[PDB]
């Protein structure tokens, strides 16, 4: 068995890495009122 | 933790009363609608719902006093995570929610090696299912990586 263990490893890993990717982004959510 | 001058907040405090005028601890777009009326600019009802449900946290469209605070406060470093395990949901599941279901960790486990079925996710979800829902939420996610 164990075939969720290392494939669920993978998996919330596989995005947990990818995280880091949308890091260094310009984002405009703040759009106005955010500069004051 | 990353807190702010109590003459910050207190400052926002006081422009909170006198800008809200809702008489809520929170602040909605309307109030948004009237105060950038007044000031020459008048936006339509979806750029006020849109501006104003991505300026506050989770989106529900309005910001509240902590949510706008601590958007402020994200341009100095708060924490590592930074709510990065956030663009984990919004990977495993493009359709806009923070909910993965054994499809959608499938479409992960495609990432990397491994062919799973329902079987491999079912069992996969059973573990984080803390719920037995069936299906992985997001303290659910997190107990799995961080097991806090
Ligand atoms: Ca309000
Ligand atoms: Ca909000
Ligand atoms: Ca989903
Ligand atoms: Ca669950």
């Amino acid at each position: 068995g164990s075939r969720a263990k290392a494939n669920w490893l993978r998996a919330f890993n596989k995005v947990r890495m990818q995280l880091q990717e949308a890091r260094g982004e310009g984002e405009m959510s703040k759009s106005l009122w955010f500069k004051g | 933790a990353d807190q702010l001058t109590e003459e910050q907040i207190a400052e926002f405090k006081e422009a909170f009363s006198l800008f809200d005028k809702d008489g809520d601890g929170t602040i909605t777009t309307k109030e948004l609608g009237t105060v950038m009326r007044s000031l020459g600019q008048n936006p339509t009802e979806a750029e006020l719902q849109d501006m104003i449900n991505e300026v506050d946290a989770d989106g529900n469209g309005t910001i509240d006093f902590p949510e706008f605070l601590t958007m402020m406060a994200r341009k100095m470093k708060d924490t590592d995570s930074e709510e990065e395990i956030r663009e984990a949901f919004r990977v495993f599941d493009k359709d806009g929610n923070g909910y993965i279901s054994a499809a959608e960790l499938r479409h992960v486990m495609t990432n990397l090696g491994e062919k799973l079925t329902d079987e491999e996710v079912d069992e996969m979800i059973r573990e984080a299912d803390i719920d037995g829902d069936g299906q992985v939420n997001y303290e659910e996610f997190v107990q799995m990586m961080t097991a806090k």
